[PDB]
RNA sequence: CUUGAGUCUCGUAGAGGGGGGUAGAAUUCCAGGUGUAGCGGUGAAAUGCGUAGAGAUCUGGAGGAAUACCGGUGGCGAAGGCGGCCCCCUGGACGAAGACUGACGCUCAGGUGCGAAAGCGUGGGGAGCAAACAGGAUUAGAUACCCUGGUAGUCCACGCCGUAAACGAUGUCGACUUGGAGGUUGUGCCCUUGAGGCGUGGCUUCCGGAGCUAACGCGUUAAGUCGACCGCCUGGGGAGUAC
């Protein structure tokens, strides 16, 4: 049935999560090291806005100590 | 950008009774609240000057259709400037 | 810089492929060396730069079938 | 300093844990032993192997800054070991396998080598 | 009108300051005709890292729309509030009022790794149980 | 008149501008804990710090520049220029339907506004690093280089002449010229068969054809074909000084 926009198999073999949501925890440690810090787009091969809104959704994620700043707090 | 309700208000008072936008006095009195309201702004945030950029933009083409206005119709003209209540 | 993503499996010699993602790189990379405002946008980032030679090698595999050196 | 001591039997707190801290820069590491709660056990150097030069900043002296501090603490009674390092130096694996030949357990490799929130500007060293 | 999404936590200890905070962000919100279309509470949570010391505190998501000037007077309170450690609120683009992603998670909070407490009874008395002063 | 351009509401991508809020990490600092003989620097080395207890390390607070991360061929500005996250005021550009005006146009001497960087007056701020300065090291000479001590400075706010290699050293805006594809986004359509495919706009980029170059190179974002108008150059040295 038309418009369906991601059924199956089709955009990304590797799924997307978030945008500028930023309320759970599990969704945004998909993208942090444990040195504490947010990942490159070549490397998770997102596409760089969806990246570019994600960046600052984590980043006022992590002020709000949803997150580590740093490797020290493991 | 300006409000809703006062790009309404501009239509009802400005150009002809058919509520354009697209007219000459009309599109003179749309720009012209915009400047206001900026020059309100800039009371203060005096170290404000890539957006001061924007005001020399909005009051240039102003400059351009009160030039085209005043080559056509003095009545419409010497009216509008001072209807609206504009410049110094 | 044994770098703190922890590797799989732990041993005597950390994995420093496994480990690092994004760090040292621009950060602890250039240490007793003169920090510039905005050369590192062009100086650092150079991740097209470095795909060249793999796109310049991925081409004359094809062309090497054509000349029958292959 | 050092005393001709008769062999060693001794006994102090038989405490069974501590956390390693390596210090590294690029003439030397400092190798400094530590209770888990942080405090001085004892430690060792590269810089006292007295090769001078680039040459006390290697692996092989890194090694045996470790194997003289681990050694030490055998008095202390440390069974099981974790490190964290500090410094981007050489000595990145061969001061971890020392640790590991004092006849520790190493599982722990917390790399806290500390990255600021761009800090305190570096010497301009050479001007490439 | 424009919808902002605040999101906060209270360091536990001072939670009882917060169900009278609460009661006058709500009359200042609905005394200029905005709304509140969830405030959801999530229970008492593990930080990361200590704010002001203590490695736990109590997470709300208020999920405000009001007019601009006075989430200008809220942001500002808010901060400055001495019970709540740190707060965020959230631009405008691509903003949700529905289908919370922490759903599960803040279900499992409140039900088992809360503070258990009298301290976050008077939180609750802030969270989805709001009561807000008349207009 | 629309075939140029201009305007209203809707939508969109981004570190554009100005004022507010806000956390944590190293050096640096105060206090307390633990602890013994070197630390630092480099070709190698000395000056430097240390038994008057250094060096390293742990705990808690402190302060300020700064914000490590968006990091990619991305996006924005004015070239230079812009990167923590939020809020307030707000610019400029990119899309799309409905709709309106109807050359309202191009260029711009003069012109007023506006700084990469340091320079800089008062206020604020000051942690490290550093020209000079000092001494070691070189003999290789200038206190330079190189190393250690070490100050103005760097940092913010407002303010003064806006400097350069001032940038795609490619003026402005507009018309015309085989295209495919990357990055990635409005939006029409698709099981969105893979940062995918086609319709049609968007900046941004790889390849190469017509044309253009001394040569590299450019090539639909031109350095092509052109349009008007403005800006600037006319052998070296001596002069970015002199007048």
């Amino acid at each position: 049935a038309r418009y369906f926009r991601r059924r199956k198999f089709c955009r990304f073999t590797a799924e997307g999560v978030q945008e500028i949501d930023y309320k759970d925890i599990a969704t945004l440690k998909n993208y942090i090291t444990e040195s504490g810090k947010i990942v490159p787009s070549r490397i998770t091969g997102t596409r760089a806005k969806y990246q570019r809104q994600l960046a600052r959704a984590i980043k006022r994620a992590r002020y709000l100590s949803l997150l580590p700043y740093t490797d020290r707090h493991q | 950008s300006l409000s809703t309700e006062a790009t309404a208000k501009i239509v009802s008072e400005f150009g002809r009774d058919a509520n354009d936008t697209g007219s000459t006095e009309v599109q003179v009195a749309l720009l012209t609240a915009q400047i206001n309201h900026l020059q309100g702004h800039f009371a203060e945030h005096k170290k404000d000057h890539h957006s001061r950029r924007g005001l020399l933009r909005m009051v240039s083409q102003r400059r351009k259709l009160l030039d085209y206005l005043k080559r056509k119709d003095v009545a419409r003209y010497t009216r509008l400037i001072e209807r609206l209540g504009l410049r110094r | 810089p044994v770098i703190k993503v922890r590797e799989n499996e732990p041993f005597d010699v950390a994995l420093r492929r496994f480990k690092r993602s994004c760090e040292k790189a621009g950060v602890l990379a250039e240490v007793r060396r003169r920090e510039f405002y905005e050369k590192p946008t062009t100086e650092r980032k150079r991740a097209k730069a470095s795909a060249v030679k793999r796109h310049a090698k991925k081409l004359a595999r094809e062309n090497a079938r054509r000349t029958r050196l292959y | 300093a050092k005393a001709p001591i008769r062999a060693r039997k001794r006994v102090r707190k038989q405490v069974s844990d501590g956390v390693a801290h390596i210090h590294a820069s690029f003439n030397n590491t400092i190798v400094t032993i530590t209770d888990r709660q942080g405090n001085a056990l004892g430690w060792a150097t590269a810089g006292g192997s007295g090769f001078r030069g680039s040459r006390k900043s290697t692996p092989f002296a890194a090694q045996v800054a470790a194997e003289r501090c681990a050694d030490a603490v055998k008095e202390y009674g440390i069974k099981n070991l974790e490190v964290m390092v500090k410094g981007p130096g050489p000595g990145r694996e061969s001061t971890i396998r020392a640790l590991n030949a004092a006849g520790f357990r190493i599982t722990n490799i917390t790399d806290v080598t500390p990255i600021p929130h761009n800090g305190c500007r570096p010497p301009k060293k050479r001007r490439v | 009108m424009r919808h902002y999404e605040i999101v906060f936590m209270v360091h536990p200890d001072q939670s009882e300051q917060v169900p009278g905070m609460i009661e006058r962000y709500t009359a200042a919100i609905t005394g200029a005709e905005g709304k509140i279309h969830r405030l959801e509470d999530w229970g008492r949570r593990q930080l990361a890292y200590p704010i002001n010391k203590l490695h736990k505190a109590h997470y709300v998501l208020m999920n405000v729309e009001a007019p601009q000037e006075v989430i200008d007077e809220l942001e500002t309170t808010f901060r400055f509030n001495d019970a709540v450690i740190r707060s965020m609120v959230m631009r405008t683009k691509h903003a949700v009022t529905e289908a919370s992603p922490m759903v599960k998670a803040k279900d499992e909070r409140r039900e088992r790794r809360d503070d258990f407490a009298n301290e976050t009874a008077d939180d609750a008395e802030a969270g989805d149980s709001e009561e807000e002063e008349e207009e």
